[PDB]
C-alpha cells in the first residue's frame, strides 16, 4: 500500500512538501505521478514521470523520486492550492494502478472576513404549489465555519431547517446556504423571518417581510 | 483534449452499471484509458485500464470478477461495466486518458466523473423555482432545485453564456431522503432590464432537464 500523510499545513508564500512511500514492486521499479483535487472538482495531473510538469501547471509544483519514495514540493503556497494531493504509480508485476491515500493541504493564517447574508422569500410559483421555502445565502467569509439560526417573527425555529457545510467561492472566500421550509399556518401567521449567521463569535442577521 | 462523461444514475444492490467516456478529438490515438473511482469524501481507487489501439486491458484484482473494460473506436468511447453493485460502490467514476504514446504513462486528461448511487430508493426529478432579484437582493438572483433523488444536479445559466459570478451550492439531504440545492449568480443591477436569465437544470439520473426563467 502506497502511503502519504493525511494532512500538511503552512502559511501563504511558504514551502510545503508531500512524500509518497511505496515498495520495490511499485514506486521502487516504476514512475510516480501527482494529482491535484480542488474541492468539488475532478483530479488534475500536476507531475508525471517523477518530475515533469504538463503545460499550464504552475512551476511552483515540482517532483522528485528516490528508491521507494517520491516527493511533491509546493513553493509560494497560495489559498488556491488548498486541495487533496495524491501520488499515483503502476505496479507492472500486478499490471495495476495504485494511489496514495491523499494529503489534504491547508493554508493557515488567511485573512478573516465577516459574512454577507442574502435572504430570498418563497417564490409565487412555489406558493402556488402549496409549499414555502426561504433561502438564506451566506457569502464572502473566512474561516469557512458558520452557525445559522432562524426566527419566524421573534420565535426560534429548528424544524424544517437545512444548512450546507461551507465550500469555497471562486475568490477563495467561503459561501454556505440554509433553507427554512414552512407550514401553511406559519406562512399565514408570521410577518417576518430572520436568518442569523454566527461567524467567529459575531453575528450577522438579515430579515425579510413577505 | 477532453474526456466527456455524464451525471449520471440510480442502481439497486446486485445490478450493474456501464459508465461511458468519450474522447473529444475523435481518437484515443495510441494512448491508454483508465477508470478511477472515488467514494464520497474518500480517496482515489484504480479500477481498470485499456490501450484501445492495441485492445490490451487490465483490471484491479479487487474487481476482476465484477469489472469489464472495453473501447468503441466508432464513437471514440471507452466503457467500464461494474456488476454485483453494493452500497459501497456508490462513487464518482472518472475516466482518464493516458500521457504516453504506446512506460512512464500517467493520467493526463480527466473526465468530470459520473456519480453512481447504489440504493433501493426510487428516482425523483427536481421541482425548480426562481429566486427572483429585487431591491432586497450588483444584484443576486438564482434558482432553487428542490426534492430530487439521487444526486447530482448540475446548473448552468443562459446555456453557458453566463459563468461570471455563478455559485452553485452543494445539495442538502433532507429528512425525507430527497436532496435540494440552489444556484445563485451576482449580476450588474442594470443587466436586470437589458437581458433575460434562465437557469438550466440537468438531473441526468431521471433524464430530466428544466430551463427556468428567473424574472425580477
Ligand atoms: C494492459 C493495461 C493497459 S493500461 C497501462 N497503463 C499503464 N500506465 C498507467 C496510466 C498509468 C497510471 C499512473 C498512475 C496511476 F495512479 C494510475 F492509476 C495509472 C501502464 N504501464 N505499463 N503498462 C504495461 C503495458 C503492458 O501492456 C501489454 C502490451 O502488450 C502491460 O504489461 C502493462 O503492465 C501499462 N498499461
Amino acid at each position: 500500500v502506497v502511503t502519504q500523510p493525511p494532512s500538511v499545513s503552512a502559511a501563504p508564500g511558504q514551502k510545503v512538501t508531500i512524500s509518497c512511500s511505496g515498495s520495490n514492486s511499485d514506486i521502487g521499479n516504476n514512475y510516480v505521478s501527482w494529482y491535484q483535487q480542488l474541492p468539488g472538482t475532478a483530479p488534475k495531473l500536476l507531475i508525471y514521470d517523477n518530475n515533469k510538469r504538463p503545460s499550464g501547471i504552475p512551476d511552483r509544483f515540482s517532483g522528485s523520486k528516490s528508491g521507494t519514495s517520491a516527493t511533491l514540493a509546493i513553493t509560494g503556497l497560495q489559498a488556491g492550492d488548498e486541495a487533496d494531493y495524491y501520488c499515483g504509480t503502476w505496479d507492472i508485476s500486478l499490471s495495476a494502478g495504485l494511489f496514495g491515500g491523499g494529503t489534504k493541504v491547508t493554508v493557515l493564517g488567511q485573512p478573516k472576513a465577516a459574512p454577507s447574508v442574502t435572504l430570498f422569500p418563497p417564490s409565487s410559483e412555489e406558493l402556488q404549489a402549496n409549499k414555502a421555502t426561504l433561502v438564506c445565502l451566506i457569502s464572502d467569509f473566512y474561516p469557512g465555519a458558520v452557525t445559522v439560526a432562524w426566527k419566524a417573527d421573534s420565535s426560534p425555529v429548528k424544524a424544517g431547517v437545512e444548512t450546507t457545510t461551507p465550500s469555497k467561492q471562486s475568490n477563495n472566500k467561503y459561501a454556505a446556504s440554509s433553507y427554512l421550509s414552512l407550514t401553511p399556518e406559519q406562512w399565514k401567521s408570521h410577518r417576518s423571518y430572520s436568518c442569523q449567521v454566527t461567524h467567529e463569535g459575531s453575528t450577522v442577521e438579515k430579515t425579510v417581510a413577505p | 483534449v477532453q474526456l466527456q462523461e455524464s451525471g449520471a444514475e440510480v442502481k439497486k444492490p446486485g445490478s450493474s452499471v456501464r459508465v461511458s467516456c468519450k474522447a473529444s478529438g475523435g481518437t484515443f490515438d495510441s494512448y491508454s484509458i483508465h477508470w478511477v473511482r472515488q467514494a464520497p469524501g474518500q480517496g482515489l481507487e484504480w479500477m481498470g485500464g485499456i490501450i484501445p489501439a492495441f485492445g490490451t486491458l487490465s483490471s484491479a484484482q479487487d474487481f476482476q470478477a465484477r469489472v469489464t473494460i472495453s473501447a468503441d473506436k466508432s464513437t471514440s468511447t471507452a466503457y467500464m461495466e461494474l456488476s454485483g453493485l453494493r452500497s459501497e460502490d456508490t462513487a464518482v467514476y472518472y475516466c482518464a486518458r493516458g500521457s504516453h504514446l504506446y512506460p512512464n504513462d500517467a493520467l493526463a486528461i480527466w473526465g468530470q466523473g459520473t456519480l453512481v448511487t447504489v440504493s433501493s430508493a426510487s428516482t425523483k426529478g427536481p421541482s425548480v423555482f426562481p429566486l427572483a432579484p429585487s431591491s432586497k437582493s450588483t444584484a443576486a438572483l438564482g434558482c432553487l432545485v428542490k426534492d430530487y433523488f439521487p444526486e447530482p444536479v448540475t446548473v448552468s445559466w443562459n446555456s453557458g453564456a453566463l459563468t461570471s459570478g455563478v455559485h452553485t451550492f452543494p445539495a442538502v439531504l433532507q429528512s425525507s431522503g430527497l436532496y435540494s440545492l440552489s444556484s445563485v449568480v451576482t449580476v450588474p443591477s442594470s443587466s436586470l432590464g437589458t437581458q433575460t436569465y434562465i437557469c438550466n437544470v440537468n438531473h441526468k439520473p431521471s433524464n430530466t432537464k428544466v430551463d427556468k426563467r428567473v424574472e425580477p
